[PDB]
RNA sequence: AAUCGAGCGUGUGA
């Protein structure tokens, strides 16, 4: 479901919410530098953060939260 | 090309009733393909008035339809995007679901172009006394 | 040498493509013949009847 | 060879003056296309049937296992019409107008 | 050769003007790759005139569409010639007959999908073989002209460049023939005043061996010691 | 930075307002140099 | 709607007579049948797209109290809007009569000079667009292509819609 | 519990065509071991073959000889089918002068003790003059496949720009490879049966010797499995 | 210059970069579809037999242009909407378009086809294993009519 | 005629000769048709059809990368192609393709230092032929301009 | 250069579950992919050792086709089932074992007695299902040791296609391999399974080791 | 920075 996503969608909701968030969660991970739990296992960011997603720890509602406390401090 | 699915429902419910096109003793199409895919602007009724079939606001797939040639529907009427009323821009509901996709259409697919390729396309393929009943 | 497809013979109804395999094979095959009687130094009447 | 003999006769009565022109072409060209489907009906039949003895040792007939046969009727390349045309017969042709 | 043929590739052959053919019969008095001369027999003499008649042959002559025109003698010492017979098969010519390709040994079935849609499969003794490698000849200009500064020289002093590319070089900066040269290579020395290189090069992705060199000289110009 | 586009005809005074000079001589180049 | 003389029917007259269904059953189906004479399978979804862009456009036949001039031909779009104000009024709307024009003449007759130049005609489209002062908001497709800014359809839909939000 | 293969006759019918009778095998090993035997035959049997020319007076290939019946192309192209056996050595350098009115054959190289040549009769040129004198160094080398002159470049990839007449490589020395499994009237069992492999090659290689081989590169591939870690 | 630190960071952009073939015309939607490129020693692409129907191409001498998106708005929109596994079915009609045609069609119907009198008839299988063993090594035919538990 | 030639060289009569797997060596079911057929090279190879660039050339009057295979040009990215990517509602394809890939002056620099730094960005950007075509506009006789919001 | 070979760097072997191994080494020469394959696809399918039920006695039977009662399944569909019985015998060539187990409710394979010679491999395989309080079955079933498949068409009142070859499942597939320059290279990848008399790899290393003896006359 | 460019005709593939 990493290429072609349907299980993500039961997972992330609206598909142009999914691509909202892969483009912020791939600038993040390029500006941001957050370090991952994930091994890299020669594989793509995009590839390791579409994982992330369809894990389904990570919403638009919770990095709406997340930017308000980081703006917060 | 300035066509765009930009709205989710209108709620019209003007409509076209649409029969199988009959050249003789043979059907082209039946209802099914016809209606498969498409949104009802009423109640789908069982013959004999009494009991209703389907809802107007649920998106008509194959086992809807399936069940309505068990219940052997004669005539459906559908929220086509002529009688769609919505202003720029056609709304979800009057276009029907996406024959490439399989769920309802998203806000903001240009149905237009997808239109003008897919009628566009096959123009490749194209070219340059009494009436009896066969039937019981 | 080559290995074709039968499947764009009969769509494209290009058939001389057949016929003219079998007589490229039996052509060669007569070709062959004729190199196993060189390779025997067979006697010159043997080839001028062959 | 029957439907030569046939538009021979049609010749024939034409040169009795029966039919006209166009009649006759239009009858002609109506054998004609006969003379097609029967040369399509014994020759797809001919190439998907064979004589396969069976266990018992009789003859249980079968689905043949031409190759073009199994090119047409797998669909996986060509079509009636083409096998008709490279073992049966080609068939009427156009004029550089409309015309048969 | 065509195995299979149709009797119609003499005509070709012989009618296209690319088969050096024999004017007058007589008999070979010489063959050579590149000459044929022929001792031109006495039943068709005319007076006045030795009776040799001599063919020199293309050898290796960039065609209009980078091909290769190249004449192979076809006889030998001794060999009887007569009036209209071929003496240099041209390119694609075998005997005096029309040879556009080769004959190969084909089986027609499917192989996991490596023939489909019109696909081909090559066995590996073809390209062994080179039974169908073929010889490309272009050709590349290298004009001197005036400019508006000065006149432009044709000389090996090419600044910020290489020991390995003056290697190849001479007193000119032209490269000998047959020097094997790739895409970057300098065939024609020249350089602008401004200095900066103004030569012409082996274009880029092409690498091949120097055959021909020809010099057009206009009057008054001094040509130098590779020219 | 823009909406739309705005299409009209031009004033005498809104093509001078375009310009920065005005062309004289019909030559456009010199052959002797390179000079315009 | 009936027909008094046999023959060739036009499209227009049954726009016009027969009512807007009638005409785009008729163009669906006689497409449908080209198609599939054929054995091409399309849906009629996509004719029926074409024929609502090819009714766009509204004929004023009495204006009476709205902002319309009597005999012009205007977006049917801006005729639903006008009729909404007067509703939002309480006043009656306008009459109005639609049009089947062609593939051709709809693409010119649209409220965009921009496409209609850059499909046929763009000395025309020009000259009308310079003498009337036209304006061309970017809202179609052609529109924001030829600028090279994002499409209003696909991932772009949310872009414009954002722009018109914002402003 | 297996009857293990073995050489049972090597039959020399000519010097470049010789039956090899492996007797006995089982019922299945029959084909197994011709497919396999034939496929390692056709891949890696190594051999010797022209890699260099540098006749004298020649700067490339595409050039005329004085006096030579053939271009520079068709003896280049000659001498690569020329069936060389070199013994002890992976890299010779052989001479060939000649002069006068002949075809020049492979029977005229310059003779050394390292090197024979299989087939004297093989023809390389002809001359047709008799003041035409020709003369040729070949550089043969033991390889294995075919090394296309494309692909293979000098080391220090700076070589004699008038010399470097490169020549394609078929190091193969084989050239066609049947195998039959024929029933064997054996008094022991009656499922036993035994692989003839046909052979077809240049005469370069002595067919016992390139069965070894073959057996031998299987058994080190299996090695891998067979050592497994 | 070619070295092992180009083919090693070729290797790297090419896993997971989609590329957008596109055969000329561009007559449908499905003219243009994005790839996951594999590298060729050869100097043509390869392209997979069942989207030869989408781009109407057959390998006869076709020429097909070959197109990089590069930022990732673009990588993501190819991954999800341009790639021929994402899209099956024809928007014309909703029709899929991967089905197979010729050598696939042929071998299908080959491997499916009865004999009367084939070899290994009559027999009854423990399963499709059984059928694979009694097929590879030679001792049922691929026509015979047999028994078998189906699951 | 043919039949009798290929049993003159002692050849099966019917064209088609038992054939093997090179990789397994299992005899195919059905005999399979072998023989010799005369091919063609044709003038059309890969060595010369085969072509791709990256920050090539460029015209003058537009800034589009223009030409062939010859003057090392870039594919023409026609009408139709940007249909297809309508089509699909793919917007930065589009943009991409229409700003990126040809018509920008300075948003062509500033992505190539972003690409060789590893970085994605600069899409947005104005095509310069859409100015040409705005200059020879206004040099025709008609005012034509942006606005300011 | 004629002797000496590249060495393989990545030898990897990834565990599915216990019978299901994907075992695969890079680099293979050209054309030595299909050949190790094929080679070694035909030794585990025909030269593989193993035991497997050959015989089975059924009483009264005499004519064509006779039907007896009491079973919930056919006869046909009793010796199918036995057919695949996973089988080990250590000691001797032939034993007969019986089955003996009775009463209304579910049938396992671990209600037979164990034996010094001879030890189950899984005891959860069904033969049957009793159903009736007078129905009872204790039948004689012969196992024989064999190598491969011997079909029942030609040659104790019932016989029973006999699967002595352990090997369930295999397949091979040659991929493409690459290495810093060469990009010709086979890549075998061989998918295993067994019914669990032997290890899935351990009988590709048995019918390796087979094949590989078989070559032992030319061993330099 | 060295770096460079168009139209017309013609014949070809898709
Ligand atoms: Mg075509
Ligand atoms: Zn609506």
């Amino acid at each position: 479901a990493r290429v072609t996503v349907q299980d993500a969608v039961e997972k992330i909701g609206n598909r142009f919410d999914l691509v909202l968030v892969a483009a912020r969660r791939a600038r993040q991970m390029q500006v941001g530098g957050k370090d991952p739990l994930v091994p890299e296992e020669n594989d793509k960011t995009t590839v390791i953060a579409l994982r992330e997603i369809e894990e389904g720890l990570i919403n638009n509602q919770i990095l709406d939260v997340r930017e308000r406390q980081e703006q917060q401090e | 090309q300035d066509l765009v699915v930009t709205e989710d429902d209108c709620g019209t419910h003007e409509g076209i009733m649409m029969t199988p096109v009959i050249e003789g003793g043979d059907v082209k199409e039946p209802l099914r393909d016809r209606v498969l895919g498409r949104v009802t602007a009423e109640d789908v009724l069982k013959p004999g008035t009494a009991d209703i079939l389907v809802p107007r606001n649920t998106l008509l797939h194959e086992q809807w339809c399936d069940l309505l040639e068990e219940n052997s529907v004669d005539a459906v009427k559908v929220r086509s995007v002529v009688s769609c009323d919505t202003d720029f821009g056609v709304c979800a509901h009057c276009y029907g679901r996406d024959l490439a996709r399989g769920h309802i259409i998203n806000k903001g697919e240009a149905i237009g172009v997808i239109a003008a390729q897919s009628i566009g396309e096959p123009g490749t393929q194209l070219t340059m006394s009494s009436i009896q009943v066969k039937n019981k | 040498d080559i290995v074709l497809n039968p499947l764009g013979v009969p769509s494209r109804m290009n058939i001389g493509q057949i016929l003219e395999t079998h007589l490229g094979m039996a052509a060669k095959g007569i070709g062959d013949k004729i190199n196993a009687m060189l390779k025997q130094q067979q006697e010159v009447a043997k080839l001028r009847e062959f | 060879s029957e439907a030569e003999a046939e538009v021979a006769e049609i010749q024939e009565q034409f040169q009795s003056g029966l039919v006209t022109a166009g009649e006759r072409y239009n009858k002609v060209i109506d054998i004609w296309a006969a003379a097609n489907d029967r040369v399509s009906k014994a020759m797809m039949d001919n190439l998907q049937t064979e004589t396969v003895i069976n266990r018992d040792g009789q003859e249980e007939k079968q689905v043949s296992f031409n190759s073009i046969y199994m090119m047409a009727d797998s669909g996986a390349r060509g079509s009636a019409a083409q096998i008709r045309q490279l073992a049966g017969m080609r068939g009427l042709m156009a004029k550089p107008d409309g015309s048969i | 050769k065509p195995l299979v043929g149709t009797g119609m590739e003499r005509a070709v052959a012989v009618d296209s003007g690319v088969t050096a053919v024999a004017k007058r019969g007589g008999v070979v008095q010489y063959v050579d790759a590149s000459r044929i001369v022929i001792k031109v027999n006495e039943d068709e003499m005319y007076p006045g005139e030795a009776g040799i008649d001599i063919y020199n042959l293309t050898k290796y002559t960039r065609s209009n569409q980078n091909t290769c025109i190249n004449q192979m003698p076809c006889v030998s010492l001794g060999e009887p010639v007569e009036r209209g017979d071929v003496l240099a098969d041209g390119p694609s010519t075998d005997l005096g007959e029309l040879a556009l390709g080769q004959n190969m040994r084909v089986a027609f079935m499917p192989w996991n999908g490596y023939n489909f849609e019109d696909s081909i499969l090559v066995s590996e003794r073809v390209v062994q073989e080179d039974r169908f490698t073929t010889i490309h000849i272009q050709e590349l200009a290298c004009v001197s002209r005036d400019t508006k500064l000065g006149p432009e020289e044709i000389t090996a002093d090419i600044p910020n460049v290489g020991e390995a590319a003056l290697s190849k070089l001479d007193e000119s900066g032209i490269v000998y023939i047959g020097a094997e040269v790739t895409g970057g290579d300098i065939l024609v020395g020249k350089v602008t005043p401004k200095v900066k290189d103004s030569s012409l090069r082996v274009p880029n992705g092409v690498s091949g061996t120097v055959i021909d060199v020809q010099v057009f000289t206009r009057d008054g110009v001094e040509k130098d010691k590779r020219a | 930075e823009f909406d739309a586009i705005k299409i009209a005809l031009a004033s005498p005074d809104m093509i001078r307002s375009w310009s920065f000079g005005e062309v004289k001589k019909p030559e456009t180049i010199n052959y002797r140099t390179f000079k315009p | 709607g009936d027909v008094i003389s046999d023959g060739p029917e036009a499209p227009h007259d049954i726009l016009r007579l027969r009512g807007v269904h009638a005409v785009t059953r008729y163009i669906v189906n006689e497409v449908q049948d080209v198609y599939r004479l054929q054995g091409v399978k399309i849906n009629d979804k996509h004719i029926e797209v074409i024929v609502r862009q090819m009714l766009r456009k509204a004929t004023i036949v009495n204006a009476g109290s709205s902002d319309f001039l009597e005999g012009e031909q205007v977006e049917y779009s801006r005729v639903k809007i006008a009729n909404r104000e007067l509703e939002a009024n309480g006043k009656v709307g306008a009459t109005y009569s639609r049009d089947l024009l062609g593939i051709t003449k709809a693409s010119l007759a649209t409220e965009s000079f921009i496409s209609a130049a850059s499909f046929q005609e763009t000395t025309r489209v020009l000259t009308e667009a310079a003498v009337a002062g036209k304006r061309d908001e970017l809202r179609g497709l052609k529109e924001n292509v030829i600028v090279g800014r994002l499409i209003p359809a696909g991932t772009g839909y949310a872009y414009h819609q954002d722009r018109m939000r914002r402003r | 519990e297996f009857l293990k293969p073995r050489l049972v006759d090597i039959e020399q019918v000519s010097s470049t065509h010789a039956k090899v009778t492996l007797e006995p095998l089982e019922r299945g090993f029959g084909h197994t071991l011709g497919n396999a035997l034939r496929r390692i035959l056709l891949s890696s049997m190594p051999g010797c073959a022209v890699t260099e020319v540098e006749i004298d007076g020649v700067l490339h290939e595409y050039s005329t000889k004085e006096g030579v019946q053939e271009d520079i192309l068709e003896i280049l192209l000659n001498l690569k089918g020329l069936a060389v056996r070199v013994q002890g050595k992976d890299e010779v350098i052989l001479t060939l002068n000649k002069s006068g009115i002949g075809p020049v054959t492979a029977a005229d190289i310059t003779h050394d003790g390292d090197v024979e040549i299989v087939k004297p009769q093989h023809v390389i040129c002809h001359l047709t003059d008799e003041n035409a004198s020709i003369s040729m160094r070949i550089k043969v080398q033991r390889g294995r496949g075919y090394v296309p002159a494309s692909t293979r470049i000098h080391s220090e990839e700076d070589e004699r720009p008038i010399g470097r007449l490169l020549v394609d490589a078929c190091y193969s020395p084989v050239e066609r490879i049947a195998y039959n499994v024929e029933a064997a009237r054996v008094e022991q069992r009656t499922d036993l049966d035994k692989l003839v492999i046909e052979m077809e090659t240049n005469g370069t290689i002595d067919p016992e010797e390139a069965i070894r081989r073959a057996a031998t590169i299987l058994a080190e591939q299996l090695e891998a499995f067979v050592d497994l870690r | 210059r070619e070295e092992a630190v180009v083919w090693d960071i070729l290797d790297e952009v090419i896993r997971e970069h989609p590329v957008l073939l596109n055969r000329a015309p561009t007559l449908h939607r499905l003219g243009i579809q994005a790839f996951e490129p594999v590298l060729i020693e050869g100097k043509a692409i390869q392209l997979h037999p069942l989207v030869c129907a989408a781009y109407n191409a057959d390998f006869d001498g076709d020429q097909m242009a070959v197109h990089v998106p590069l930022t990732l708005e673009a990588q993501l929109e190819a991954r999800a909407l341009m790639m021929s596994t994402n899209n099956i079915l024809s928007p014309a009609n909703g029709e899929p378009i991967i089905v197979p045609s010729q050598d696939v069609v042929l071998g299908l119907y080959y491997m499916t086809r009865d004999c009367v009198n084939a070899k290994g008839e009559g027999m009854v299988l423990t399963g499709p294993k059984e059928a694979e063993r009694l097929y590879r090594s030679g001792l049922a035919s691929l026509h015979a009519r047999v028994k078998v538990r189906i699951t | 005629e043919i039949k009798e030639l290929l049993k003159l060289g002692d050849l099966p009569t019917s064209g088609q000769i038992r054939l093997y797997d090179g990789r397994t060596g299992e005899q195919f079911e059905r005999p399979v048709t072998v023989g010799y057929m005369y091919m063609l090279k044709l003038n059309h190879l890969v060595d010369d059809k085969m072509h791709a660039r990256s920050t090539g050339s460029y015209s003058l009057v537009t800034q589009q990368p223009l030409g062939g295979k010859a003057q090392f040009g870039g594919q023409r990215f026609g009408e139709m192609e940007v249909w297809a990517l309508e089509a699909y509602g793919a917007a930065y394809t589009l943009q991409e393709m229409l700003t990126v890939k040809s018509d920008d002056v300075n948003g062509r620099t500033k992505m190539y230092k972003n690409i060789v730094d590893g970085n994605h960005q600069m899409e947005p950007g104005m095509p310069e032929s859409f100015n040409v075509l705005l200059k020879e506009i206004r040099s025709l006789g008609i005012n034509i301009e942006l606005e300011d919001e």
